[PDB]
């Protein structure tokens, strides 16, 4: 089998400039194209450029001319993406794609590398702030009920939320962070019987490795 | 490299070939490629069985004098045989 | 300069046969457009199927074709399966450069449709103590993985401040999103009722709250 | 009735130096048609073959359009010497 490994993710600031790899093999090397492709959170899916082994030439998007260089080291079979003068906007995941045919461009997508996230924020270390939340009083809650914590403002990725330092592992609902300005934020939920609500003591564990934190909160029901 | 079939490229160089001539001093460029001959075949071809031949000559040697079939046959057979691979 | 044009998301059965398709603006894709279909599997799995003239990528199941429907590209399964459920991109080529849709979310139901069981938080006090105040709306079991959330603050729609997540696989092939409402300290306190609207399929739940 | 058409096309302002009109901007597709006649003198040392053959191109280009389907003109005009297009 052939594969595509990239070069691990990487979190810089406003101005500077970093170099994605992508280690081939499994192929001759110099027998497939290799395509980029930019995978945005506010953009769809945008192609970059190709450039080919053999050669050593390229063809670049018209938008990212001047924002990225593809050069190519036959030697150990890798693939460089360098992106300059990065920006808020450059934050993104990037995938290698390598063409399908052989010593010629057949115009296809074939293998795709595992992807790098690189996220370039002008941003400060920030330590989780955990706020609890309560559920609502008007509702039928025969079976169960359903509690949860509001992890905000942290930076960087990622936080671990636990449930009663691991008691409650069952039930949990841990929801994908968003960018709230600059700043990261998720809410965990976890669903848990009524009998056992508010009988039973059910503590949020938040674990935020970037600034050793871990911060605790209980929840306490609402009127 | 593989395009030529009687010899085998090894190396290419870009070098400078500017002359002074009569008429005045003309840049130049000299692209050089080296060519080295396919020894493989002469070698199995060639070398390797001629070798054999003037081995298989000296057992000639080894044998009686009154065995005039094998020393006579060996002698000419050899000899012919040599004459062929010439051509 | 051209933008390319897929489904939001179809829905298919074990057996059946679906066709996605790809419309260009500029006009009918020709095939000088070399249709590109891409499959994308969770945690950014990515692979090629159909591509350019007539080609294929290796190990791509006889099940996936390509073709030119109409004045659109299209790529049909003919007798899905159940790991055939993963977000689809076409990308068409436009001689400088590619360009690729806003991708297919094709969904393969193994399971019976289910159902979005949505809650809705308040803003705590120890959150609506100090800068802004936050709701938050689980959603949860639903599937197929495409739900629509609108918030409704006094009877009226909100065009500002919200934000969803992407719809998350859960632990039975179900999905999960949260939605989350950004307001002022004021804001929160001088509003009578707050409201978070779940569309899934046709039907609509509706989870709301007053003070 | 050719050469009548034929003039009109050149009358208004030409360039067969320029690429023709498309659509959208996009690029010229032309359709390629090969016919082979004659393979021959295939030469083993050389590298190479002797091949004769009938190119067939076809594109579009609006700019030689004279007339639509529906009119009593002939559906193609042969080109005649002294008039040059695109290529
Ligand atoms: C080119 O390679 C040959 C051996 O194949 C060597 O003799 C020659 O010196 C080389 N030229 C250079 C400049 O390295």
């Amino acid at each position: 089998e052939v594969q595509l490994q990239q070069s691990g993710p990487e979190l810089v600031r406003p101005g500077a400039s970093m170099k994605i790899s992508c280690k081939a093999s499994g192929y001759s090397f110099t027998g497939y194209t290799m395509n980029w492709v930019k995978q945005s959170h506010g953009k769809n899916l945008e192609w970059i450029g190709l450039i080919n082994p053999y050669n050593g030439g390229t063809s670049y998007n018209q938008k990212f001319k001047g924002k990225a260089t593809l050069t190519v080291d036959k030697s150990s079979s890798t693939a460089y993406m360098e992106l300059l003068s990065l920006t808020s906007e450059d934050s993104a995941v990037y995938y290698c794609a390598r063409d399908g045919d052989y010593y010629r461009y057949g115009r296809y997508f074939d293998y795709w590398g595992q992807g790098t996230t690189l996220t370039v924020s002008s941003a400060k270390t920030t330590p989780p702030s955990v706020y609890p939340l309560a559920p609502g009083s008007a509702a039928q809650t025969n079976s169960m009920v359903t509690l949860g914590c509001l992890v905000k403002g942290y930076f960087p990725e990622p936080v671990t939320v636990t449930w009663n330092s691991g008691s409650l592992s069952s039930g949990v609902h841990t929801f994908p962070a968003v960018l709230q300005s600059d700043l990261y934020t998720l809410s965990s939920s976890v669903t848990v019987p009524s009998s056992t609500w508010p009988s039973e003591t059910v503590t949020c564990n938040v674990a935020h490795p970037a600034s050793s934190t871990k911060v605790d909160k209980k929840i306490v029901p609402r009127d | 490299s593989s395009s030529l079939p009687s010899f085998q490229l090894t190396n290419t160089s870009t070098t400078y070939c500017t002359s002074v001539t009569n008429t005045g001093i003309y840049s130049c460029l000299r692209t050089t490629i080296q060519l080295k001959r396919e020894f493989s075949f002469y070698l199995l071809q060639l070398y390797i069985p001629s070798c054999m031949l003037v081995i298989v000559s000296w057992v000639s040697f080894w044998f009686d004098r009154t065995a005039i079939p094998a020393r006579v046959t060996l002698g000419v057979t050899t000899l012919l045989t040599m004459t062929a691979q010439s051509a | 300069q051209a933008v390319v044009t897929q489904e939001s998301a179809l829905t298919t059965s074990p057996g059946e046969t679906v066709t996605l398709t790809c419309r260009s603006s500029t006009g009918a894709v020709t095939t000088i457009n070399f249709a590109n279909w891409v499959q994308e599997k969770p945690d950014h799995l990515f692979t090629g199927l159909i591509g350019g003239i007539n080609n294929r990528a290796p190990g791509v199941p006889a099940r996936f074709s390509g073709s030119l429907i109409g004045d659109k590209a299209a790529l049909t399964i003919t007798g899905a399966q159940t790991e055939d459920e993963a977000i689809y991109f076409c990308a068409l080529w436009y001689s400088n450069h590619w360009v690729f849709g806003g991708g297919t979310k094709l969904t393969v139901l193994g399971q019976p449709k289910s159902s979005p069981s949505v809650t809705l938080f308040p803003p705590s006090s120890e959150e609506l103590e100090t800068n802004k105040a936050t709701l938050v709306c689980t959603i949860t079991d639903f599937y197929p993985g495409v739900v629509t959330v609108d918030w409704k603050v006094d009877g009226t729609p909100v065009t500002q401040g919200m934000e969803t997540t992407q719809p998350s696989k859960q632990s039975n092939n179900k999905y999960m999103a949260s939605s989350y409402l950004t307001l002022t300290a004021r804001a929160w306190e001088r509003h009578s009722s707050y409201s978070c609207q779940v569309t899934h399929e046709g039907h609509t739940v509706e989870k709301s709250l007053s003070r | 009735s050719d050469s009548k058409i034929l003039a009109h096309l050149f009358t208004s302002g030409y360039d067969f130096r320029v690429r023709p009109p498309t659509d959208n901007g996009g690029p010229v597709v032309v359709s390629v048609n090969m016919l082979l006649r004659t393979i021959s003198k295939i030469d083993v040392v050389n590298m190479e073959y002797s091949a004769q053959l009938t190119l067939r191109e076809s594109w579009i280009d609006k700019r030689l359009s004279y007339g639509v389907k529906g009119d009593g003109q002939p559906d193609f005009v042969i080109l005649t010497v002294g008039h040059q297009i695109w290529m």
